[PDB]
RNA sequence: AGCCAGGAUGUUGGCUUAGAAGCAGCCAUCAUUUAAAGAAAGCGUAAUAGCUCACUGGUCGAGUCGGCCUGCGCGGAAGAU
């Protein structure tokens, strides 16, 4: 799973989710699977979405994630009361706001590269559309 | 002319007499048995060529007197004596391994005169070029 | 049958068919393909 | 040779640009040269029909505001974040 | 979209492979006759055998196809007096 090989801090506070996202354009390949939904994706979704894709692809062309999670989500354990502290660190999301490119691909053929998008949006907690890279 | 009526399509090396085992049981199953090919196939090897697989037709029977009527060997077989090779593919644009000519393959293509339909000397020329480019041996012109 | 929430065309016979309210897959060739949704 | 036909928008800010865009049109600017910039709307479908072409984003486009061609070049664009839409165009004079 | 014929030849192209001529799999993915036929997509065969399909001629005599953008709806939808 990707996480940040260091941070500065262990926790980060829950924060928000609002706004429109800022990588919006297919910048690295010919093809993207853009978000169109407003969430988190965990490092073990995009990994399986990553999967998803390359296996799809069959080790053809080249595919960019443009999404790296790099908030800790604390959790704190079963039976456990309210205070004492905030959880622990238990895994690694991506904040993803609607128009962000999470993946990008090139070095296939677009309905090869709707497929393998397909199967990782199938494995993906938001919804996600089809974009193609766009001269200007 | 007649409907097709029963046939199959799978024969061996000619000069070999009696062939028998490189089939076997193919043939041997509907229509035609086995010791009527060491007389009327051989009755037709001799006057054509021996010593080099010729594919024929049979058309079988009720009355157990089938039709033969053969063709000349395909280029199948044919452009291994020409070309001086044996080997076809394997490494056939890896490193090229064959080589004829076009004039040779004309030739082997004249001696097939009426072994398909064709009216243009250049098409079956080109047809016999084709099946060269494809096996593995580059043409040379 | 198959009961899904998804239900698709599995071949080239798959047919999707609406029956009383009820998404079907009717597939001539396999019986295995024929899905209702639900 | 691409044809576009514009209006002169009086309306502009963020109210008046939504507006334009749920009306099925999207704002517009023409700036460059030595004339004053002008703000225009445009008609988004016919807009975006002609702009899934790269010769929109290479060739001089014609922009028709009173009757009057203005040749153009787009030479920015904002979409929307996610759907197959267009926020604005900057188009320079050519 | 139906219905009527085809759906080929070189070719069995090959390399391979316990068995692959269209299919464990790796290339070339070319030519011929063509109105049209893939070096073959699904089956199917022990590989072959074989059912199709891709594609083209006739009958038919008006639309037809499937993508995107949207409104509203459909399924997804099981609990206890
Ligand atoms: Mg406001
Ligand atoms: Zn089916």
């Amino acid at each position: 799973m990707l996480q940040p090989k260091r941070t500065k801090f262990r926790k980060m506070h829950k924060g928000r989710n609002r706004g429109l996202a800022q990588g919006t354009d297919v910048s690295f390949g010919s093809f993207g699977l853009k978000a169109v939904g407003r969430g988190r994706l965990t490092a073990r979704q995009i990994e399986a979405a990553r999967r998803a894709m390359t296996r799809a692809v069959k080790r053809q062309g080249k595919i960019w994630i443009r999404v790296f999670p790099d908030k800790p989500i604390t959790e704190k354990p079963l039976a456990v009361r309210m205070g004492k502290g905030k959880g622990n660190v238990e895994y690694w999301v991506a904040l993803i706001q609607p128009g962000k490119v999470l993946y990008e691909m090139d070095g296939v053929p677009e309905e090869l590269a709707r497929e393998a998008f397909k199967l990782a949006a199938a494995k993906l907690p938001i919804k996600t559309t089809f974009v193609t890279k766009t001269v200007m | 002319a007649k409907k097709v009526q029963a046939y199959v399509k799978l024969q061996v090396a000619a000069g070999m007499a009696n062939p028998s085992p490189p089939v076997g049981p193919a043939l041997g199953q509907q229509g035609v048995n086995i010791m009527e090919f060491c007389k009327a196939f051989n009755a037709k090897t001799d006057s054509i060529e021996k010593g080099l697989p010729i594919p024929v037709v049979i058309t079988v029977y009720a009355d157990r007197s089938f039709t033969f009527v053969t063709k000349t060997p395909p280029a199948a077989v044919l452009l291994k004596k020409a070309a001086g090779i044996k080997s076809g593919s394997g490494k056939p644009n890896k490193d090229k391994v064959g080589k004829i000519s076009r004039a040779q393959l004309q030739e082997i293509a004249q001696t097939k005169a009426a072994d398909m339909t064709g009216a243009d000397i250049e098409a079956m020329t080109r047809s016999i070029e084709g099946t060269a480019r494809s096996m593995g041996l580059v043409v040379e012109d | 049958m198959k009961v899904r929430a998804s239900v698709k065309k599995l071949c080239r016979n798959c047919k999707i068919v609406k029956r009383d309210g009820v998404i079907r897959v009717i597939c001539s060739a396999e019986p295995k393909h024929k899905q209702r949704q639900g | 040779m691409f044809t576009i036909n514009a209006e002169v928008r009086k309306e502009q800010g963020k109210g008046a640009s939504r507006r334009l865009r749920a009306a099925n049109k999207f704002p517009a600017i023409i700036y460059g040269g030595k004339e004053a910039p002008l703000a225009i709307e445009l008609d988004h479908d016919k807009v975006m029909n002609m702009q899934a072409k790269a010769e929109f984003y290479s060739e001089v486009l014609t922009i028709v505001v009173d009757g009057k061609e203005i040749k153009v070049k787009a030479q920015d664009v904002q979409r929307h974040p996610y759907k197959p839409k267009l926020q604005h165009i900057d188009f320079v004079r050519a």
